[PDB]
């Protein structure tokens, strides 16, 4: 019998912390939580182009807080850094204008939970849009195996110049037309068009 | 051929189509080790799994030394055994059976060379695949003289 | 005999002596890695 | 946890340090030095007045008056708009 | 409601079939036939009936109706879904992999009866459970494949050797003609010829060129029966595997770059349709281990 | 970061790692809420 | 008469039996447990009616089961004769408001009698508060309405299993007696051609040793058992002989290490089984064992006897021998056959009464142990019932059940249907039962026995598929615990108006017909050919007068939730399951509207649900108002019902209750006076019904996404209130007391503008993220001012004070108008937990309108997120100019195999525009005329029962005869499709489009709850990675497959930042934030922290994990 | 005015590989980014944007514009 301790459950052990599904190896070294990220239900946007994704104003503003603060301080909209933080927390119109200015030409990696194959993560060009649900291009949906019954897709932010470089060149949505399983088109779904 | 055909017909029965190279790479991975038999001159144990490259190196060494080579037969083992019986214990430890590998690695006192991917994701270093390779990453950048002459 | 040779030779080639089997001093995890953090409400939170 | 350094607070404090150092540099060299010693902007231990009046070679009261003048000058609306937002 | 038009002949054909069925039941009531033989003949009879009514409905529906347009185009659905929407559902699996004697004779447009709905739910719940279990198993398989397949990266531009692999370019050649292989794409396309090929004394496919539609068609027309394609199995590279042996990557259409992680992509491709497979034996047949 | 050598930890090695010795099971006094002396959590 | 609003009925067959009280399962079980007036009234009513029922209540039965304690001298005894209740001190609303468990006192009379004293001393004792159940089947514990769900389990008894072993090449049979409480036993036959016994599966042993150890002799054993060769072989191969030798042998095998003792071994054998306390077989166990083994009237309650063991041995060999019919030991002839466990005769539900009774039983057992210890450690003449009994175990077990237990589940008050379905669920998961890991293919699968006893359609679709299922509509619980279903009686082919309740086993013997079968004008069957079902779930027909029972209502097999769906028969099983699961999430709206087309049964579900407020007396209303309604019965009693108004439910939704009755109208008992959430005129109303047209529309409705008008946003058609409740507690800490005050430190003057005098946000003050709700300040803290802070304060002359702000602020991303605030003060008479001096809760309520992202769905498993809300003019309008309120993708219905929604849409259109059929002389016209649904005015709802709906001929013929809405023309063509003009471009669409009214629901998967974002926030402690969740600003997880996918791209640098800079590196995060803010390029990532944790941990297992470099030691 | 504005084919044939292009454009982007943040030291080694730039721009976009223009060259050590 194990050392039950309180009697409700066996006690954790030094080796138990280093083993299993919940162990360190498979839960805090190969898969980690990450800052500069978000999640929200996805809706269909047909007016988008193949390389575009719609980020709600709240999510876009919260993801890009450092960049929005730097832009606000540089444009004299906010006096100092702390005033810029107060302004972005308040949520005035100038903050959203700066956000519209700053997000452009900066990729974000949309990612769905199962991520069965390498097309599960695809870079996109963000685009501010009202509402609170991500707008996604219908063509790239079937690569994610993402229907619109109800589905949440995580958005991750490449920070370094190298990361956004890879997202611009490698992980782009428009350079992954062919599915790697057998080299056939996957970015032309068939439900409606 | 048998393995590729069997798995391909299993997949095709529904309608999906996977290219044969994807299967072939795994099938090569399974067939990598060889079971040593008649381990007389090679001086190591008989009847245990050994990598193909190590077997070739030992055979070349012993034939150069003049001793007759130790024979061996190819052995096919599942993916799980192949993954567990890997040089890098820090990758096998990350795999399903953490306790056993750690005990045998500690007893063997084997140093884990960081060549590989899963071990280089643990340490937080750059994976040696894609943009993380040495040859791609050592390049330096500078414009041409005519660009500076223009501006 | 094959298994016995495997382990005995693995110990022979390695410089570490077999006496490491029987530990004499038990190491202790650093306290921050087994936190007894203060919890609001006068309660406590401890690791096993 | 509570020990984790909030990056927002850390960067705000670093910007505060930079702005404070620049504002002190705006003041005269001796005035900035004496006020910094009086408030330990170079070292974690501020030196009281007569303790400032040993390395600088001025009296415990001369140092007091110039420290007061530095406080008055810093309280001027000129070098206060930037520091007000930092609290 | 009027889009889905049930075939008119359905009632007459099914009442004929049920007349034959009740004749068989009558001749079973006297003991002239064993119960198991009754089950087998009835299962065959109703399989024939459902195939025939499916054919009748397939003939009935016009090409201009919405369901035909959205099933023929490849948009969504399958012909069997329309079969069980318009025509009778057919035989349904009993619990623990058996078959019922009285298969559902009603389509979803007419509406199932009570017991018909119950015996359909018997299979529906099993299908959901099977989907969940297959998803979990596929995930575990993908993890194992990705782990064993790590550490195999492309680390050489071209192989040092010339040995290759023999593959069937064309098979099932009818009399007096040459027919290409049915599954030529998944086997030999996107591979690399180890050496040139000469059939009429002239080089047809050069060495180290990727194979497409035009080249394979030309080689089949010239009448060659096999081909020697370079592959990773025979690759002889001092460091990992070379790019030339692996051939062109499939997501880009071009020669696999040096340093690309081919093993991870292979494992992911193998494990991706594990959820999609969902194939199982329809019935054990009363024998285990066969 | 070149190699993670692992092996049996002898008593001498564990003594070398240690910055002291744990002599008590005490964790924290019930009133001052501070770590005790020579027990667990000792500073 | 006036029970429910008029609803035109399309049903074709009359129903003899009315639907029972939908909540009988909970209320009657708890009445039995309490043994109050209701249970004994029911018992005597059944007895005078001749119906069987347990005459002994639950609490008194458990008290009487505990015999008086006898010490080693047996001198003393305690008798617990009678138990009684007192009225609860706290009213239900009071307990809900002030966080008290709704309980009542329970007393019992304990009598002290000692032979040595020869005196009897009687004194009443009180064992604690007993959590009581309100009339609506909910336990209000700690202010939260809990509900206890019935638990499916394997009933105790014998179970025989037949199996095939590939190695043996022959059949293998096994037997197992499953007790209620005691240790278990198994009897395997011909494992290797010999029979054996598993005594706790301790060791290998034979049957001969067991029988010899008993008093039964070898001669009589072989005389009885000489007709079977296998057991004769077992006998002769057994060398040991004699009762003593076998007994000591089995004792040695069982408890090795000590010499065998005859008396000790015999006492052990008596204790393990023959003792009545260790092997307490429940009444159901004996009841089913005597039937299975065929024993004629054994002991009604008791332990297995040697006769029972020998009978089981016999039965096992008869089953193995191949004989299928043989005489039962001390019983009549009985079929010997293998029994499958999954049969619902072998499945028993532990209703709430039995679960609470088991917890009370273990508590009383602990009490008995404690008092026995006290007698062993107490002196005579100082022992009284008051002092001896310790009430801690009973109260601490009945309190440890309702909290921290799987069966006592948090109520989900999303709507009345969700409440009902939560009440009626039969959760197979729980203690002492089928757990999640123990699930297999068989248990999840449906069985032919689940007909009227369990709904096969509806169940959770997650990993626990089929393990949890709702009780059937007509199901009733056997007193033993099995589930009955009613059936009408048939005699000489004539259906009688008599009903008999059959369990899962009694059903097998008979042959049951189907309710949908037609009947003639006379009570005889119209057609000789009739569909029936028989033993084993067969569907073979039996024409003519041969049946004896038939189903009483065609909706027997469907639960309450599934019975709501109209045209269920046309939907696939999977989509019906999804729709049933979806209907338990529709939120109540500002204005509720009952379905135009639906089952006829929503009224029963609504009324039986507790949300509606119905009258208890037949009087006249005297005062009608929003807060309360007053009624005056003719007798003279005055009763006023207080209507809840905008009070937060469990899920955070309003429970506003409207009023229907007028001033002077008459009332009958049970009539509905006030609706609840999702109700209208006493009818369930989970959503609004929208005019729907099927077409793809510019890709907005792609892949099941939904397009709806701006009218729904404009007219508040789909709008719901959502009330959030967050509270703070002014606790007392070591440094001092935290103070709730308006004088918050280090703040501006405008932030604390709307606060009250004591620092509480006023009522009706709109708030946003960051707004102060209640202002609180820490007592103090050891403040060491930093040099920069010191200089800044001196320049500005502001005094930093030890008191530190800890005020409550609205969580980020929130908005709403405050509606109420409650304060509980320690110094006041109000009681609080230790330490908390003051506790404040604030209600923030917002009127969430339908918007993009919010999830929407219908009844038939068709769900989708709103993708765009076009203006009213962009909608494709109909010929008269009426825009269609929603566009749905046609691609869904054929592939989803749920054409029932198209039928619903057509019938909704037909209901919206009335119809007139009189003298048409058509077949469908005749059917409607005799049904009575011939002349229907516009707008009146229509009822299509679940399996007796409107036939397609009826719908077509009605569509031919819809009332002309305007200008004498019908807009929908006979085919059911209409001309739709494009709103935007203007030109008509090329071909007609199917239009009509669909009942759409607003789910609780709103986008506002799902939206979460994080620049940088809180971090975890043991490992420095970001922590999860939305309430704590948590970063999304980058799982193993994510890093695999990124490796597949070859993107190493993005991975390197996603593992090091963006988490798990303490030095890197401050640096990267600083670099981003200052514009400097991102710095080089360091080593992660989790790797350092790993190496430190593995160093703590005596593994000297040394990080070394190629050239000696490495730099880190 | 988009991420796809510099097409990938020209850059790819200029650099002859895809990962090489990523790392080399990233190095150039880091160089221009650290130039823009000089704020006064004026180190001679640093080189600013060779192509014209907007008032507000991303360093990586200008780097990729330079790669497409072809006036930039690389050389492995
Ligand atoms: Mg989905
Ligand atoms: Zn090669």
């Amino acid at each position: 019998r194990p050392v039950t301790g309180p009697g409700n459950r066996p006690l954790k052990s030094l080796s138990d912390m280093l083993k299993g599904k919940q162990g360190r190896f498979r839960q805090n070294l190969l898969g980690k939580r990450v800052d500069y990220s978000a999640r929200s239900v996805i809706v269909v946007g047909p007016q988008l182009k193949l390389h575009q994704c719609g980020l709600p104003k709240a999510m876009a503003l919260e993801l890009f807080k450092p960049f929005v603060m730097k832009r606000l301080v540089d444009l004299n909209h906010a006096q100092n850094i702390k005033s810029a933080k107060r302004m972005v927390e308040r949520g005035r119109t100038v903050v959203y204008d700066v956000l519209e200015e700053v997000i452009a030409e900066h990729p974000v990696l949309l990612n769905r939970a199962p991520t069965l194959h390498r097309l599960g993560i695809q870079a996109f060009e963000p685009q501010l849009v009202e509402g609170k649900a991500i707008q996604i291009h219908p063509l790239v949906c079937t690569a994610f195996n993402a229907d619109f019954d109800g589905d949440q897709m995580a958005v991750h932010l490449p920070l370094s110049a190298e990361a956004q470089a890879e997202a611009r060149i490698l992980m782009l949505s428009s350079n992954n037309i062919l599915k790697p399983a057998d080299g056939r088109p996957v970015t032309m779904p068939t439900q409606d068009m | 051929v048998h393995l590729v055909g069997e798995v391909q017909k299993v997949y095709n029965s529904q309608g999906v189509s996977i290219h044969d190279k994807h299967i072939e790479i795994i099938i090569r991975q399974m067939l990598r080790r060889v079971t040593i038999i008649e381990s007389g001159d090679a001086e190591l144990l008989p009847g245990e799994l050994v990598e193909r490259t190590k077997f070739e190196t030992e055979n070349r060494r012993v034939v150069q030394e003049g001793g007759h080579p130790a024979s061996g037969r190819p052995q096919l083992m599942g993916i799980t055994k192949a993954s567990l019986a890997t040089e890098s214990w820090l990758s096998a430890a990350s795999f399903q059976e953490t306790t056993r590998v750690l005990t045998d690695a500690a007893i063997n006192a084997k140093s884990d060379s960081l060549i590989g991917l899963k071990e280089n994701v643990i340490i937080g270093k750059l994976i040696p695949a894609g943009t993380g390779l040495s040859r791609y990453r050592n390049i330096r950048v500078e414009p041409t003289e005519e660009a500076k002459a223009a501006m | 005999a094959l298994k016995r040779l495997k382990v005995v030779s693995a110990f022979l080639q390695t410089s570490n002596s077999p006496k490491g089997m029987v530990l004499d001093c038990v190491p202790v995890i650093p306290p921050d890695l087994r936190p007894m953090v203060q919890l609001d409400g006068g309660r406590f939170a401890t690791s096993d | 946890d509570s020990e984790a350094v909030v990056p927002a607070d850390a960067v705000s404090f670093t910007l505060l340090q930079e702005q404070l150092h620049s504002v002190l540099d705006t003041l005269s060299e001796r005035e900035a030095g004496v006020v910094s010693m009086r408030f330990g902007l170079t070292d974690g231990q501020p030196k009281t007045l007569d303790e400032i009046g040993k390395v600088y070679g001025v009296t415990r009261e001369r140092i007091r008056q110039i420290e007061s003048k530095t406080m008055s000058k810093l309280r001027h609306p000129s070098r206060s708009q930037v520091l007000r937002d930092y609290l | 409601i009027s889009d889905i038009v049930v075939p008119d002949a359905k009632k007459e054909i099914v009442k004929g079939y049920e007349g034959q069925d009740e004749k068989v039941q009558k001749q079973y009531e006297r003991g002239l036939i064993t119960k198991e033989e009754r089950t087998q003949e009835l299962i065959a009879i109703w399989t024939k009936a459902t195939n025939e009514v499916a054919e009748a409905m397939n003939d009935n529906f016009p090409k201009t109706n919405p369901v035909s347009m959205m099933v023929n185009s490849g948009a969504r659905g399958n012909m069997m879904q329309m079969r069980q929407i318009a025509g009778m559902r057919g035989l349904v699996s009993n619990a623990k992999n058996e078959t019922i004697p009285r298969p559902i004779k009603a389509s979803f447009r007419e509406g199932l009866s009570v017991l018909e709905y119950f015996i359909s739910t018997h299979g529906a719940r099993k299908g959901l459970a099977d989907t969940a279990l297959r998803t979990a198993d596929s995930g575990y398989l993908t993890r194992r494949l990705v782990d064993v397949s790590q550490d195999v990266i492309i680390r050489e531009e071209d192989c040092g050797t010339e040995r290759g692999l023999k593959l069937p370019i064309a098979t099932r050649d009818a009399d007096g003609t040459l027919r290409k292989a049915e599954d030529v794409e998944t086997s030999v396309y996107a591979r690399m010829l180890a050496e040139d090929v000469v059939i009429d004394g002239k080089v047809i496919a050069p060495a180290n060129v990727d194979l497409g539609d035009v080249l394979i068609d030309a080689l089949v027309a010239h009448g060659v029966e096999e081909v020697k394609t370079r592959s990773i199995l025979t690759c002889e590279s001092q460091v990992g595997t070379c790019a030339m042996c692996y051939g062109r990557s499939l997501a880009t259409g071009k020669l696999v770059d040096i340093g690309e992680a081919v093993g991870i992509i292979a494992a992911q491709s193998i494990g991706e349709p594990g959820t999609q497979l969902t194939m199982r034996t329809f019935h054990t047949g009363g024998v285990a281990g066969d | 970061f070149d190699e993670l050598r692992i092996g049996l930890a002898t008593a001498d090695d564990i003594r070398q790692w240690s910055h002291g010795e744990v002599k008590k099971p005490e964790t924290i006094n019930y009133r001052t809420l501070k770590p005790e002396k020579d027990g667990l959590f000792c500073e | 008469a006036s029970t429910a609003p008029l609803r035109i009925s399309f049903a074709k067959i009359k129903e003899p039996l009315e639907v029972p009280n939908l909540l009988a399962l909970q209320t009657e079980s708890f009445d039995w447990l309490l043994g109050n007036d209701a249970w004994k009234a029911r018992v005597e009513s059944a007895l005078e009616s001749g119906q069987d029922v347990p005459t002994k209540s639950g609490l008194e039965e458990i008290f009487e089961e505990i015999s008086p304690i006898e010490d080693f001298s047996g001198s003393m005894s305690l008798t617990f004769r009678d138990h009684r209740f007192e009225p609860p001190k706290n009213s239900i609303d009071e307990c809900k408001d002030r966080d008290f468990t709704y309980a009542a006192p329970l007393f019992v009379t304990a009598e002290f009698t000692n032979n040595e004293t020869g005196e009897i001393k009687s004194q009443t004792v009180f064992m604690g508060d007993f959590p009581l159940m309100t009339n609506k089947g909910t336990f209000v514990i700690n202010g939260t309405e809990r509900v206890v769900v019935s638990q499916l389990v394997r009933s105790p008894g014998v179970y025989f299993d037949s199996s095939i072993d590939k190695t043996s090449d022959k059949d293998i049979f096994s037997a197992k007696i499953i007790p209620s409480r005691g240790a278990w036993l198994e009897m395997e036959i011909d494992k290797r051609d010999m029979v054996g016994v598993r005594i706790d599966r301790k060791r290998k042993q034979s049957v001969t040793v067991l029988l010899k150890a008993l008093g039964w002799t070898t001669e009589q054993i072989l005389e009885e058992f000489g007709e079977y060769e296998s057991m004769r072989a077992t006998l002769e191969k057994d060398h040991t002989q004699g009762q003593d030798d076998a007994l000591l042998d089995i004792y040695r095998k069982l408890r090795p290490g000590e010499p065998p003792t005859r008396e000790a071994a015999q006492t052990l054998l008596e204790n393990l089984y023959f003792n009545p306390k260790r092997y307490d077989l429940a009444k159901v166990g004996r009841y089913k064992v005597n039937k299975k083994l065929g024993a004629d009237e054994p002991l009604d309650a008791g332990v297995l006897t040697t006769d029972d063991v020998i009978a089981t041995i016999k039965y096992l060999v008869k089953l193995h021998a191949g004989e299928t019919e043989t005489v039962g030991e001390s019983g009549r002839e009985i079929v010997v056959e293998t029994d499958d466990i999954d049969h619902f005769g072998n499945r028993r539900i532990r209703n709430v009464g039995e679960l609470i009774q088991n917890q009370v039983r273990t508590g009383l057992a602990r009490m008995e142990r404690v008092v026995r210890e006290r007698m062993t450690t107490q002196d005579v003449e100082a022992i009284t019932p008051q002092t001896l009994i310790n009430i801690r175990p009973v109260v601490a077990s009945i309190k440890e059940f309702f909290g921290t237990s799987q069966l006592s589940q948090f109520m989900d008050q999303n709507n009345p249907l969700s409440g009902l379905t939560h009440k009626r669920r039969l959760n197979a998961l729980g203690p002492g039962g089928l757990s999640r890991e123990r699930a297999g293919f068989e248990v999840r699968d449906v069985h032919p026995s689940h007909y009227g006893r369990m709904c096969p359609i509806e169940t959770p679709e997650g990993p626990n598929i089929g393990l949890i299922g709702s009780l059937a509509s007509y199901g009733r619980i056997n007193p033993f615990g099995f589930i009955e279903t009613p059936y009408r009686k048939v005699v000489e082919g004539q259906v009688t108006d008599d009903v008999d309740y059959l369990t899962a086993d009694e059903e097998d013997r008979f042959v049951i017909a189907q309710a949908n079968a037609a009947l003639g004008d006379d009570m005889r069957f119209a057609e000789a050919r009739v569909l029936v079902r028989r033993r084993g779930g067969e569907v073979d027909y039996v024409p003519g007068d041969d049946v004896d029972y038939m189903d009483v209502s065609p909706r027997q097999m469907v639960s309450v939730a599934t019975a709501m769906i109209p045209f269920l028969e046309h939907d696939d099983a999977n989509r019906a399951l999804m729709g049933a699961n979806m209907m338990r999430q529709a939120v109540p709206l500002i204005k509720s509207e009952s379905p135009l087309v639906g089952t006829g049964m929503e009224y029963r579900s609504a009324a039986d649900a507790g949300d509606v407020v119905k009258a208890e007396k037949a009087g006249v209303v005297q005062e009608v108002s929003a807060d309360y309604i007053t009624t005056t019965n003719d007798d003279g009693t005055y009763i006023t019902y207080r209507l809840a108004k905008f009070s937060r439910s469990n899920q955070g939704t309003s429970v506003n209750q409207k009023v229907i009755v007028a001033e002077g109208d008459r009332i009958i008992e049970g009539q509905v006076l006030a609706d609840g959430p999702a109700t209208e005129n006493g009818e369930m109303a989970l959503g609004k019904n929208l005019l729907v047209a099927f077409m793809p529309w510019e890709g907005h409705n792609y892949e099941d996404a939904i397009i709806l008008s701006q009218r729904l946003v404009q007219d508040d058609v789909l709008s719901s209130i959502h009330i959030e409740e967050h509270e703070v507690d002014a606790r007392d800490t070591k440094l001092g007391p935290e103070e709730i005050t308006r004088d918050i430190p280090n703040v501006s003057e405008e932030v604390l503008a709307d606060l009250d005098e004591r620092g509480i946000i006023r009522i009706g003050a709109e708030v946003v993220a960051g707004d102060i709700l209640v202002g609180k300040v820490t007592p103090k803290g050891e403040t060491e001012l930093t040099p920069e802070e010191r200089l800044l304060r001196a320049i500005f002359g502001e005094k930093a004070r030890e008191v530190r702000d800890t005020s409550l602020k609205v969580p980020h991303g929130e908005i709403g108008k405050v509606i109420g605030v409650r304060v509980f003060d320690r110094e006041e008479g109000d009681e609080l937990p230790p330490g908390v001096n003051q506790l404040v809760r604030v209600y923030v309520a917002q009127k969430r309108k339908i918007t993009d992202g919010d999830k929407l769905a219908g009844r038939h498993g068709n769900k989708g997120v709103i993708s765009k809300i076009n203006p009213i003019e962009d909608m494709p309008f109909l010929e008269d100019g009426t825009p269609v309120d929603i566009i749905l993708n046609p691609l869904a219905v054929p592939s989803r195999m749920n054409p029932g929604q198209v039928l619903e849409i057509h019938l909704g259109w037909l209901a919206s525009r009335g119809w007139d059929v009189s003298g048409l002389a058509e077949e469908w016209a005749q059917r409607l005329q005799v049904i009575g649904a011939d002349k229907v005015e516009p707008g009146t709802n229509v009822a299509t029962p679940v399996f007796d709906g409107a036939r397609e001929d009826e719908l077509a013929g009605l569509l031919q005869h819809t009332i002309p809405n305007r200008d004498g023309e019908r807009m929908v063509l006979p085919s059911g499709k209409a001309r739709l003009f494009d709103g935007r471009s203007g030109e008509p669409f090329p071909e007609p489009i199917s239009v009509g009214y669909m009942y759409i629901l607003k789910l609780h998967h709103l986008v506002d709850d799902k939206l979460h974002a994080r620049s940088t926030g809180p971090y975890s402690m043991i490992t420095q990675q970001p922590l999860g969740g939305k309430a704590q600003f948590g970063g999304q997880r980058f799982g193993e497959m994510e890093v695999w996918a990124l490796e597949a791209y070859g993107a190493a640098y993005a991975l390197q930042e996603l593992l090091t800079i963006k988490s798990d590196d303490v030095t890197g995060r401050v640096k990267v934030y600083e670099a981003i803010v200052k514009g400097e390029n991102i710095p080089e990532p360091g080593i992660p922290e989790s790797f350092k944790v790993l190496i430190k941990e593995m160093q703590s297992l005596c593994l000297n994990v040394e990080v070394l470099s190629s050239d000696g030691m490495s730099i880190e | 005015e988009g991420i796809i504005n510099p097409p990938i084919d020209e850059l790819l044939e200029a650099t002859d590989s895809k990962y090489s292009l990523v790392i080399y454009a990233a190095k150039r982007a880091r160089q221009i980014n650290a130039y823009y943040s000089q704020l006064g030291e004026g180190l001679l080694e640093y080189v600013g944007p060779l192509v014209d730039t907007h008032v507000h721009e991303k360093p990586l976009s200008i780097a990729l514009r330079e790669i497409n223009a072809g006036l930039l060259t690389s050389e492995a050590i």
